[PDB]
C-alpha cells in the first residue's frame, strides 16, 4: 500500500513484459520508454499492476508518469 | 424494420510506403513495426485529397446503381478530421462530381475516428425514421495524413450506401452502446498537424473499448463477448493495439487464459487487420476498412455476426454489431479490394521524402494552385486510364477535379 511497496510490484511486471531487464537495476529514475518499452507494453504493464491492486478505476488516472518512480507515487494514491 | 449497408467500397490510395524502409532510413530496427504490426501505409500524392479521395470510394456504388436508385440518394454525409474548409463540407464537391440529386442533405461530420460511425448510425436513423420511405444516404469516411504518428498515418476512404436493403451488413437495430468524455488523449488543433499523448490515447482507448461494450452488454440481455461475435472489427491505430485491446476484453469478461486469447485474437480479430496493415490509419474510415477486411478475409459460409468498435479522440466511443450473409460476402468479393491494394505504386524512401516536402504546396487553406500530375511519371502510369479522380488546381479557392 506504500509507495516502495508498490514500486516493487512495477519492477516485476515491467520484467516480466521485457525479460531481458530481469537482471537489470531499475531506478525511479528509469523510463518505461527509455528501457524501451513501446506503448502497448507499457499500458499492459500499467493494467497488470492495477489488477495485482485490484484497483479499478479509469486507465487513463494512470497515465502522465515520466518515470517508474513517479508511477509509483500515482499509483500509490488511489 | 431492416437497415443497414447496402453496399461498401474502398479507395486505399495510388501510392504505398512499406515501412521495412522507413525503419531501415530511420536506423530503427525492422522488429519495431513487425511487433506492432504495421506493414504499409497508403500515401496521398499532391494531387489528391479528401474528396477526391472520398470520390473514388464512392463511384463504384454509384456505377452500379439505376438512374432510378440513384435519384434516391438524399443524403451524403462526409465523415472526417482533414477538412478543407470551416464552413463548406466536402460534400457539396462529392455530390458534383458522382452527378447526384440537388434534391440532397448536405454535411460533413467530425468527431475525430468516430466521425464514420457516427455518420453511419445518422443514416441508419434517416431510414429507420420512415420520413422519406425509399430514401438512401451515402455515408463516406475520409482522411488523408498531410505532413509538411508518420509511420502509422495512413489515407483512405470507405464509401457507405445505406438503405433498408442491406445486401452487405445488416444492423442490429438498437443494439449499441457508447461512451465519452473530454480528454486531451489526441487533437488536430492547427491544419496539416496533430498534438497528444501515445499512453493516453492508448489507455483511453481501453477504458471506453470496455465501457462501450458494457453499455451495449446493458442493452441486449444474454450477450456474450466470445460466443455472440464469430468476427470483431475495431478503429485500428495499428495492430498490436487492437491486440492489446482485444487480450484486455477477454481477460475481463471471460477470464480467458493467454495461449486462448491468442488463438482467439487469430480467429476473430486477425481478419480485420489485413487490409489496415497494408493502409495504415485512416482515422474515422479505418473501422470500416476492418468491417471490409473481415467480410473478404473471414468464413461466411453461414451468416456471421460481426461486433464493431469505434473510437475517437477527445473522446467518443460506439460498441455495435450486424450480420453478414454468404451473399453479402460474396457481393463484397467482387469488389476487388485486395487487387486494388496490391496494384498501388510502392513509394522508394527517397520518392516519399520528395512527396512530403512537395505536399506544401496543397495546405490548408492554399488559394491558388495548378497541380504536375508528372512529379512522379511512374506513379502517373498507375492512375491514369482508371477512371479515378484527382485534383487538378485550386482556383480561388474553389477546387477543380479531373477524371483521369
Amino acid at each position: 500500500m506504500s509507495k516502495e511497496q508498490v514500486l516493487k510490484i512495477i519492477k516485476k511486471y515491467t520484467r516480466e513484459i521485457a525479460p531481458e531487464l530481469e537482471d537489470s537495476p531499475l531506478e525511479p529514475t528509469d523510463s518505461l520508454k527509455k528501457l524501451g518499452i513501446d506503448s502497448v507494453n507499457r499500458a499492459e504493464i500499467i493494467m497488470m499492476v492495477m489488477e495485482d491492486l485490484s484497483l479499478n478505476i479509469p486507465r487513463i488516472e494512470l497515465a502522465g508518469a515520466k518515470n517508474i518512480g513517479e508511477l509509483a507515487d500515482l499509483f500509490a494514491a488511489k | 424494420q431492416q437497415v443497414g449497408i447496402e453496399a461498401l467500397s474502398v479507395y486505399g490510395g495510388a501510392a504505398q510506403l512499406e515501412l521495412r524502409k522507413l525503419a531501415q532510413a530511420r536506423q530503427l530496427d525492422i522488429s519495431r513495426f513487425d511487433n506492432l504490426m504495421m506493414k504499409e501505409k497508403a500515401v496521398s500524392l499532391p494531387y489528391e485529397d479528401p474528396v477526391s479521395y472520398a470520390v473514388n470510394a464512392a463511384k463504384p456504388i454509384i456505377d452500379r446503381l439505376s438512374d432510378a436508385d440513384k435519384q434516391r440518394i438524399e443524403m451524403v454525409i462526409t465523415c472526417s478530421e482533414s477538412g478543407i474548409d470551416f464552413g463548406k463540407s466536402m460534400s457539396t464537391y462529392i455530390q458534383e462530381y458522382l452527378g447526384l440529386s440537388r434534391n440532397c442533405r448536405m454535411f460533413e461530420l467530425k468527431q475525430a475516428c468516430y466521425s464514420g460511425t457516427a455518420g453511419l448510425q445518422m443514416a441508419i436513423n434517416l431510414i429507420l425514421s420512415q420520413t422519406f420511405p425509399g430514401a438512401k444516404a451515402l455515408v463516406i469516411a475520409t482522411d488523408i495524413s498531410r505532413f509538411l504518428a508518420e509511420p502509422s498515418s495512413g489515407a483512405g476512404a470507405v464509401a457507405l450506401l445505406v438503405s433498408d436493403t442491406p445486401h452487405i451488413f445488416q444492423i442490429d437495430v438498437g443494439c449499441n452502446g457508447y461512451y465519452g468524455y473530454e480528454v486531451m488523449d489526441t487533437c488536430r488543433p492547427n491544419p496539416d498537424s496533430e498534438a497528444g499523448d501515445a499512453d493516453l490515447s492508448l489507455l483511453s482507448y481501453l477504458d471506453c473499448c470496455e465501457n462501450a461494450y458494457r453499455h451495449y452488454q446493458n442493452r441486449v440481455e444474454g450477450v456474450d463477448y466470445r460466443e455472440s461475435f464469430d468476427y470483431l472489427s475495431f478503429h485500428t491505430p495499428f495492430g498490436g493495439m487492437v491486440k492489446g485491446a482485444h487480450r484486455n476484453m477477454m481477460r475481463r469478461l471471460k477470464r480467458a487464459k493467454p495461449a486462448e486469447i491468442e488463438a482467439d485474437f487469430q480467429r476473430r480479430v486477425m481478419p480485420g487487420l489485413v487490409y489496415c496493415q497494408q493502409v495504415g490509419n485512416i482515422m474515422g474510415a479505418t473501422l470500416f476498412l476492418s468491417l471490409a477486411s473481415t467480410i473478404d478475409n473471414g468464413d461466411f459460409s453461414t451468416p456471421r455476426r460481426i461486433g464493431m468498435f469505434s473510437y475517437g479522440s477527445g473522446c467518443c466511443s460506439e460498441f455495435y454489431s450486424g450480420v453478414v450473409t454468404p451473399e453479402g460476402a460474396a457481393i463484397a468479393a467482387q469488389q476487388g479490394i485486395s487487387a486494388q491494394l496490391a496494384d498501388r505504386y510502392s513509394l522508394s524512401m527517397e520518392e516519399y521524402e520528395q512527396l512530403l516536402y512537395h505536399s506544401s504546396a496543397v495546405a490548408f487553406g492554399t488559394r491558388n494552385v495548378t497541380l504536375d500530375y508528372q512529379l512522379f511519371p511512374g506513379v502517373w502510369k498507375k492512375i491514369a486510364g482508371k477512371g479515378r479522380l484527382v485534383l487538378k488546381a485550386i482556383k480561388e479557392f474553389h477546387r477543380k477535379y479531373e477524371w483521369v
